[PDB]
C-alpha cells in the first residue's frame, strides 16, 4: 500500500538539493526502507547516497524474502481458481498489486492494476484503483497520468453523490494545481477546510491550513481576503496555535510593513527547502513584496520616498533601485523624480493592459496555427 | 577459427539478400519505369534513391559486372547475382571495377541506370574510411561521372545527376582546390538554365555559395540579379539551406530587418530528423541577429536536450545584453572571445555595444522623468558626464526617447505620452494580421479539391425501374 | 522516405509547465535571498 | 480579427477530415 | 477597501473625487475564446499529426 | 575590378583590358554588368580603333544577363566577329533567336512590306540566309522546306 | 431478399399495390425488458451490504 | 517527320484555353439555376396536409411516422427540412396524398 510512504519521497527530495543536509535523512531514510521490503526506491538511489558497499547479504535476502511472498501469491491464485467466487484470483490480484507497487517498480504495477481493473463490477472499487493511480503519478510526476486519471475519475464521480470522494478528489486536484505555478485555482479548490480528515498525504491539518493560507495570501484581494480568510473561525481557532503565521497575516492586513519583511524572509526560507515549492520559491517571493507596494501608493498621490525609509525599510537607494526594475517591468505604475526626491503616480485606463495579452496570445496562436498548417501537407 | 564461425558468415548472406530486394530490385523497376515512362519524378524514385543512399551511408565486383546487352543478358543479370553470391560463399572475391563498365556486355542503354550504379561505387568509395579511395581515384572516378554528366536526353538524368554533382563537390570539398570547383559551376549554371528551365538552378546555387562564403569573399552581385533564385521545386530540403546562405549574405551588410523573417522561415523549413548539425548554426545566427534589430527579446527560452550544452556561452550574452549594465558585457567578451572566434560570429557581435546603450538610456527614460545627468554617467558607467549629454542628444534624435534637457542646469525632463489605444497604430496592427488569417483560409483551401477525385459513379436512381413505373400508372389510370 | 540528412559539422559531442519568464533569471545573477539581503542591510542603519 | 480567425481553424479542420478519407480508401484499389 | 474611490493629497488635504466608465465586457470573451480555440487546436494533434 | 583602368584614355591600355575582359567575361558577368553602359560609350565614340572589339564582350555580358534583344543589337554590331557559327552555345542560342525576331518580324510585315517598316538591318536577313545555306549544305531540306514559309520569302 | 433472414417476430416493410416485402426495419422491442422496466427493481451490487 | 512536330503543338495549346472558357462559365450558371430549382420544391407544400407524429429513422432521408387517422407508415421525408428538429416525439405534417414528410 501506499498510504504511508508519501514522507520519503520527501527525504528522496531533501537528500537531493540540500548538499549540507547529508547526515540525517540518509540514515532514517536507509533503515525505513530496510524493513517494509522497499525495494525499488533505492535501486538509483544507492548509487545517489554512499556506496554501501554492506548490502549485497542484505539485498539477497530481501530479494528472497521478496520472491518468498510472490510465490505465496501465485500459490492462493491457483487455490482460488478451482473454488472462486467473484474470480478471487483476481481479487487476490488487486489485493497485492499494491504490495507489488509498494515494493516493485511501475511496470508491473500498472500492468497488475490495469489488468485487475476489469474485475470489478461497482464503482467503489474502480475509484479505489484510480485513487492508487493517482497516487503513484504523484510519487514519480507523471503529467499524462494525472490528467488521464484526473477526467476518468471525474468521469466516473457523477453516477451517485459520493460527497466525501468528491472532496478528496478536490485535495488532490488542488495538490496537482498547487505543483504547477498556478495560484488561483488552487485558492478556489483549498476552500474545503470543514471536509479535510486526517488524510494520508498531509499527515497535519495544520500544514494544510498553512499551503490555504499560503495561496490565498497571493490569489485573492482585499475584499475577499478581509471577508473569508479572516472571518471563518474554523481557521482562526487552528491559527490561534500558530502564532507566526497569525503574526503574519496580521501584518499584511494591518499595514505594519515593518514587521511584515522579517516574517515573509522565516517563510521564504522554510518553503525553499520545502517540496513542491522550490521550484519557483523566488517567484512567490518577488510577488508579495511589489503586492506590498501596491497596497501603499494608491492611498496617496505625492508621497516622497524618504517616508518608506522610517514606514518600509531604511534605505534610500535600496528603495530607488527597486522601484527603477518595478517600474521597468511594466508593472506597479508610478513614477519618480531625484533632484526633489518625489514620487507621483498615475492612473491608466483598464485598456491598455486589455489589448497587450489579447495581442500577444493572438500572435502565439498564429505562430501554432500556421504550424500546424505546414505541418500538414507535405 | 571457432570465433569466426558464426558472425563472420552472417554478414555475408543476408546484406546481400536485402539488397537484392532494395537496389537490384529498385534498379530493375528504374530502368522499365524511370527509362520506360515519362512519369519522371513519379516513377524516377528519387525516395528511393533517398533510402538507399541514406540506409547505405551507415550500412561491388557482381553488381558492377551488370549485362544487359541483349535479353538474355538482362535476364541473366538476375541469376548471375545469385551465381555471385554463391562464389561468394564458396571462393573470396578480389582500380579493376572500373572497365567492366565498358566490358561484360554491360549495355543497360538507359543513362539513369548506369549514373546511378556509377555513383553508388563512388559513395562507398568517398566513405571509404579517409583513404578517400586512393584520394584523385576517386576523383577520377567521379572524372568518369563527369564524362558521363556530358553524355547528353535528361527526362531523368539531370535529377539522376542533381546528386551526383552534390557528391562531386564534397570530393574536392574535403581535400584540394576549391576555385576551379568554381569555375565548372559557373560554367554547368548557364550549361543548364538555358535548356528552358531543368531545375539544378536549386543545387548548383547552393554548391557555389557553399564556399565562396567560406573563402571569405562576400560578393553579392549576381545573388540580387539571379535568375536561379526562383526553381521552386525544393524538395522543401533545398529551399532551407538557400533561404539560410542569402539570409546570412543579408545579415553580414547591415541588413537586419529582412533577414530575420527569410532565415526564421528556413529555420522552421527544416525537418523533424534527430540530426541537429544545422540547426545549431541558424539557431545560433537566428538570435545573434535578433539582439542586433532593435532589442527584440529572443529569449524564448531553449532548454531542448540537443541545444542545451552547445549554446551555454550565448544565454551568459543574453544576460548581460538585456540589462543596462556594460560592464558585464566586456566581462563577456573577454572571457569568450576566442571561442566566438572558432565560431565565425566575433565581427558582428562585436558591433554590439550601441545596442546596450540604446537599451539602458531607454530604461532610465521610461523609470524616472527628472534626473539629473550627473547620475546617468554613474548608474551607466560612463565615466565622464560631459558625453552622456551627446548621447542622450543622439539618442533624442533618433526619436529613442521625447525628453528634453536643461543644459544650463543639467536636469534632463521627459514629457509623459499615454493612453495609446487612440492612436492610429492598434488598426494597423490588427491589419497585418487580418490579411494573413485571411490568406491561410484561401491557401488551405486551394488544396482541398485536388485529393477528390475518381467520381465517376453518378446514377439517379434506376434505369429499368422507369418502365414499371410507366406500367403501374397505366394499369392505375386504367380503373 | 524519411531521408533526413544534413551533410556538415554535427556537434555539442551528444519538465516545465510553469510558461517562462525572462525575470526569473535575472536576479539569478545575485540576490540568492530577499532575507539575506534584508538582513545583511538593515544591521547598517 | 476574431471572426476571421475561426473561419480559418474551421476550413483547416475540413481539409484534415477530406486528407484522412482519401488516403485509407485509395488503398482498397490495390 | 473598494467601497469609494478617489485619491487623497497630503500637501494641504483635497480629495479628489472621479468615477470610471463600467469595465467592458468586450474582451474577456475575446479571451476565453482565444484560449478555448488554443485547447481545440491542441486537441487537434491526437487526430491530425498522429495519423498522418 | 581592372574595369576600373578603363577610365584611362589610351586605346592600348583599352585593348589590354577588354582582352582580358572578353577571357574572363565567363566567371564574373554580374560583377562586369554593373558598369557594361561605358563599354556602350566606347561603342559610340566612332574615333575609337578596335571599336568592333567592344559589341563583343558587351554582346556576352547582356547574354549571361538575359537582356536578348540588346544581345543581339550588339551582335549585329560587332557584325563579321560572329563569322564563327559552329560551336559555342553563345551564338547558337543568339542566332536562333535571331530567327525568331526575324521570321516575326517578317509575319508582320505579311501584312504589307510596304507598311512603313523599320529599315532591314542587312546583317540580320545577312546571317539568317548565311544559316539556311548551312541547313541546304547539310543536307537537311526538310528544315528549309518549311522555314521557307514563316519567312514569308 | 433471403429465406433465411425473415426470423418470427421482426418488422418488415410492405408495398401498398401488391403487398410484397421491401425492407426488414430495425427491430422491436423485447417483451421481458419491457416487463422488467414495468416492475423497476433497485438494482444494487456487494458494496451496499452492511453485517 | 519534323514540322509537324510544330504545327500539332501549335494546335493543342489552341484547343486548349478555350476548354477553360466554357467551364469557367458553366460554374457561374449552374448556381444561379440552381438557387432556382432549390426553392421550386416548395410546391409541395400546399395547404391541405394532415398531422402525424414522429417515431423514429431508419437512415439518411427516409424514417417512421404515425398518421393520425390510426395507422403506422415508413415513408420519405424531404430534403430542405431542418434535421435537428426532429425529436423524439415531435409533431409533423404529411402529405394528403402520398403520405411523405414534409
Amino acid at each position: 500500500p501506499k498510504n504511508p510512504d508519501l514522507r520519503i519521497a520527501q527525504l528522496r527530495f531533501l537528500l537531493s538539493l540540500p548538499e549540507h543536509r547529508g547526515d540525517a535523512a540518509v540514515r532514517d531514510e536507509l533503515m525505513a526502507a530496510v524493513r517494509d521490503n522497499n525495494m525499488a526506491p533505492y535501486y538509483e538511489a544507492l548509487c545517489k547516497s554512499l556506496d554501501w558497499q554492506i548490502d549485497v547479504d542484505l539485498l539477497n535476502k530481501m530479494k528472497k524474502a521478496n520472491e518468498d511472498e510472490l510465490k505465496r501469491l501465485d500459490e492462493e491464485l491457483e487455490d482460488a481458481e478451482k473454488n472462486l467466487g467473484e474470480s478471487e484470483i483476481r481479487d487476490a490480484m488487486m489485493a497485492k498489486a499494491e504490495y507489488l507497487c509498494r515494493i516493485g517498480d511501475k511496470e508491473g504495477a500498472l500492468t497488475a492494476f490495469r489488468k485487475t481493473y476489469d474485475k470489478t463490477v461497482a464503482l467503489g472499487h474502480r475509484l479505489d484503483i484510480v485513487f492508487y493511480l493517482l497516487r503513484i503519478g504523484l510519487f514519480y510526476m507523471d503529467n499524462d497520468l494525472i490528467t488521464r486519471n484526473t477526467e476518468k475519475a471525474k468521469s466516473l464521480i457523477e453516477e451517485g453523490g459520493d460527497w466525501d470522494r468528491r472532496n478528496r478528489l478536490k485535495v488532490y486536484q488542488g495538490l496537482y494545481c498547487v505543483a504547477i505555478r498556478d495560484f488561483k485555482q488552487a485558492a478556489e479548490l483549498f476552500l474545503d477546510t470543514v471536509s479535510t480528515f486526517t488524510s494520508y498525504e498531509l499527515m497535519d491539518y495544520k500544514t494544510f491550513v498553512t499551503y490555504t493560507v499560503y495561496v490565498s495570501m497571493i490569489a485573492l484581494e482585499r475584499p475577499d481576503l478581509r471577508e473569508k480568510v479572516i472571518k471563518g473561525a474554523e481557521i482562526l481557532e487552528v491559527l490561534h496555535s500558530l502564532p507566526a503565521v497569525r503574526q503574519y497575516l496580521f501584518s499584511l492586513y494591518e499595514c505594519r510593513y515593518s514587521v511584515f519583511f522579517q516574517s515573509l524572509a522565516v517563510v521564504e526560507q522554510e518553503m525553499k527547502k520545502d517540496w513542491l515549492f522550490a521550484p519557483h520559491y523566488r517567484y512567490y517571493v518577488r510577488e508579495m513584496r511589489i503586492h506590498a507596494y501596491s497596497q501603499l501608493l494608491e492611498s496617496y498621490r505625492s508621497l516622497t520616498l524618504g517616508y518608506m525609509a522610517e514606514a518600509f525599510g531604511v534605505g534610500v537607494e535600496f528603495i530607488d533601485q527597486e522601484l527603477s526594475r518595478f517600474i521597468a517591468a511594466g508593472r506597479l505604475h508610478c513614477k519618480i523624480d531625484k533632484v526633489n526626491e518625489i514620487v507621483e503616480t498615475n492612473r491608466p485606463d483598464s485598456k491598455n493592459w486589455q489589448y497587450q495579452e489579447t495581442i500577444k496570445k493572438g500572435d502565439l496562436l498564429l505562430n501554432r496555427v500556421q504550424k500546424l498548417s505546414r505541418v500538414i501537407n507535405m | 577459427p571457432p570465433g569466426g564461425g558464426e558472425q563472420e558468415p552472417p554478414p555475408p548472406p543476408a546484406p546481400q539478400d536485402v539488397e537484392m530486394k532494395e537496389e537490384a530490385a529498385t534498379g530493375g523497376g528504374s530502368t522499365g519505369e524511370a527509362d520506360g515512362k515519362t512519369a519522371a519524378a513519379a516513377a524516377e524514385h528519387s525516395q528511393r534513391e533517398l533510402d538507399t543512399v541514406t540506409l547505405e551511408d551507415i550500412k561491388e565486383p557482381r553488381f558492377v559486372l551488370r549485362a544487359l546487352r541483349m535479353l538474355p543478358s538482362t535476364s541473366r543479370r538476375l541469376n548471375h547475382y545469385v551465381l555471385y553470391k554463391a562464389v561468394q560463399g564458396f571462393f573470396t572475391s578480389n582500380l579493376p571495377f572500373l572497365e567492366e563498365p565498358m566490358d561484360t556486355e554491360a549495355d543497360l542503354q538507359f543513362r539513369p541506370r548506369t549514373g546511378k550504379a556509377a555513383s553508388t561505387p563512388l559513395l562507398p568509395e568517398v566513405e571509404a574510411y579517409l583513404q578517400l579511395l586512393v584520394v584523385i581515384f576517386m576523383m577520377n572516378s567521379k572524372r568518369y561521372k563527369e564524362a558521363q554528366k556530358i553524355s547528353d536526353n535528361r527526362r531523368a538524368l539531370d535529377l539522376v545527376a542533381a546528386k551526383c554533382y552534390y557528391y562531386h563537390a564534397r570530393v574536392y570539398e574535403f581535400l584540394d582546390k576549391l576555385d576551379v570547383v568554381r569555375s565548372f559551376l559557373h560554367a554547368r549554371l548557364r550549361t543548364a538554365t538555358l535548356r528552358h528551365d531543368a531545375d539544378g538552378q536549386a543545387t548548383l546555387l547552393n554548391l557555389l555559395l557553399r564556399n565562396y562564403l567560406h573563402y571569405s569573399l562576400y560578393d553579392q552581385a549576381e545573388k540580387l540579379v539571379s535568375k536561379s533564385v526562383f526553381p521552386e521545386q525544393a524538395n522543401n530540403n533545398e529551399w532551407a539551406r538557400y533561404l539560410y546562405y542569402t539570409g546570412r549574405i543579408k545579415a553580414i551588410q547591415l541588413e537586419y530587418s529582412e533577414a530575420r523573417r527569410t532565415m526564421t522561415n528556413a529555420l522552421r523549413k527544416a525537418p523533424q530528423h534527430t540530426a541537429v548539425g544545422f540547426k545549431q548554426t541558424v539557431h545560433k545566427l537566428l538570435i545573434v541577429v535578433e539582439l542586433l534589430l532593435g532589442e527584440i527579446p529572443d529569449r524564448l527560452q531553449f532548454r531542448q536536450p540537443s541545444l542545451k550544452r552547445s549554446l551555454m556561452p550565448y544565454f551568459l550574452l543574453t544576460q548581460a545584453v538585456r540589462t543596462g549594465n556594460l560592464a558585464k558585457f566586456n566581462q563577456v567578451l573577454d572571457q569568450f572571445g576566442e571561442k566566438f572566434q572558432a565560431d565565425g560570429t566575433y565581427t558582428l557581435i562585436i558591433r554590439l555595444r550601441h545596442n546596450v546603450i540604446k537599451t539602458g538610456v531607454r530604461m532610465i527614460s521610461l523609470s524616472y522623468s527628472r534626473i539629473s545627468l550627473a547620475d546617468i554617467a554613474q548608474k551607466l558607467q560612463l565615466d565622464s558626464p560631459e558625453d552622456a549629454e551627446f548621447i542622450v542628444a543622439k539618442a533624442i534624435r533618433d526619436g529613442v526617447i521625447e525628453a528634453s534637457i536643461n543644459h544650463e542646469k543639467g536636469y534632463v525632463q521627459s514629457k509623459e505620452m499615454i493612453d495609446i489605444y487612440s492612436t492610429r497604430e492598434p488598426q494597423l496592427a490588427f491589419h497585418q494580421r487580418i490579411s494573413f488569417c485571411l490568406d491561410i483560409h484561401n491557401m488551405s483551401v486551394k488544396a482541398m479539391r485536388f485529393p477528390p477525385k475518381s467520381y465517376n459513379k453518378d446514377l439517379e436512381s434506376a434505369e429499368e425501374r422507369r418502365e414499371r413505373e410507366q406500367q403501374d400508372l397505366e394499369f392505375a389510370k386504367e380503373m | 522516405m524519411s531521408e533526413k540528412k544534413q551533410p556538415v559539422d554535427l556537434g555539442l559531442l551528444e519538465e516545465d509547465n510553469w510558461d517562462d519568464d525572462n525575470v526569473e533569471d535575472d536576479f539569478s545573477n545575485q540576490l540568492r535571498a530577499e532575507l539575506e539581503k534584508h538582513g545583511y542591510k538593515m544591521e547598517t542603519s | 480579427y476574431l471572426a476571421s480567425l475561426i473561419r480559418s481553424v474551421v476550413a483547416l479542420h475540413n481539409l484534415i477530415n477530406n486528407k484522412i478519407a482519401n488516403r485509407d480508401a485509395e488503398k482498397k484499389e490495390g | 477597501d473598494k467601497k469609494f474611490h478617489g485619491i487623497l493629497d497630503q500637501g494641504e488635504g483635497v480629495l479628489i473625487i472621479f468615477d470610471e466608465p463600467p469595465v467592458d465586457k468586450t474582451y474577456e470573451a475575446a479571451l476565453e475564446t482565444i484560449q478555448n480555440m488554443s485547447k481545440v487546436v491542441d486537441s487537434l494533434y491526437n487526430k491530425a499529426k498522429k495519423l498522418t | 575590378g581592372i574595369i576600373s583602368l578603363l577610365d584611362e584614355d589610351e586605346p592600348q591600355l583599352k585593348e589590354f583590358a577588354l582582352h582580358k575582359l572578353n577571357a574572363v567575361v565567363n566567371d564574373f558577368w554580374a560583377e562586369i554588368s554593373e558598369s557594361v553602359d561605358k563599354i556602350e560609350v566606347l561603342y559610340e565614340d566612332e574615333g575609337f580603333r578596335s571599336r568592333q572589339f567592344a559589341a563583343l564582350v558587351a554582346s556576352k555580358v547582356f547574354y549571361h544577363l538575359g537582356a536578348f534583344e540588346e544581345s543581339l543589337n550588339y551582335a549585329l554590331g560587332a557584325g563579321d566577329l560572329f563569322n564563327v557559327n559552329d560551336n559555342s552555345e553563345y551564338v547558337e542560342t543568339i542566332i536562333a533567336k535571331c530567327i525568331d525576331h526575324y521570321t516575326k518580324q517578317c509575319v508582320e510585315n505579311a501584312d504589307l512590306p510596304e507598311g512603313e517598316k523599320k529599315p532591314i538591318d542587312q546583317r540580320l536577313e545577312g546571317i539568317v540566309n548565311k544559316m539556311f545555306q548551312r541547313c541546304l549544305d547539310d543536307h537537311k531540306y526538310k528544315q528549309a522546306i518549311g522555314i521557307a514559309l514563316e519567312t514569308r520569302r | 431478399i433471403d429465406i433465411n433472414d425473415v426470423t418470427p417476430n421482426c418488422r418488415v416493410a410492405l408495398r401498398n399495390d401488391s403487398y410484397t416485402l421491401h425492407k426488414i426495419l430495425p427491430n422491436k422491442v423485447d417483451p421481458l425488458v419491457s416487463l422488467m422496466m414495468v416492475e423497476k427493481v433497485p438494482d444494487s451490487t456487494y458494496e451496499m451490504i452492511g453485517g | 517527320d519534323l514540322y509537324s512536330r510544330y504545327k500539332k503543338l501549335q494546335q493543342e495549346l489552341e484547343f486548349l484555353e478555350v476548354q477553360e472558357e466554357y467551364i469557367k462559365d458553366e460554374q457561374k450558371n449552374l448556381k444561379k439555376e440552381f438557387l432556382h430549382a432549390q426553392e421550386e420544391v416548395k410546391r409541395i407544400q400546399s395547404i391541405p396536409l394532415v398531422i402525424g407524429q414522429f417515431l423514429e429513422a431508419v437512415d439518411q432521408n427516409t424514417a417512421i411516422v404515425g398518421s393520425t387517422t390510426g395507422s403506422n407508415y415508413y415513408v420519405r421525408i424531404l430534403s430542405t427540412i431542418d434535421r435537428e428538429l426532429l425529436k423524439p416525439n415531435a409533431s409533423v405534417a404529411l402529405h394528403k396524398h402520398s403520405n411523405a414528410l414534409v
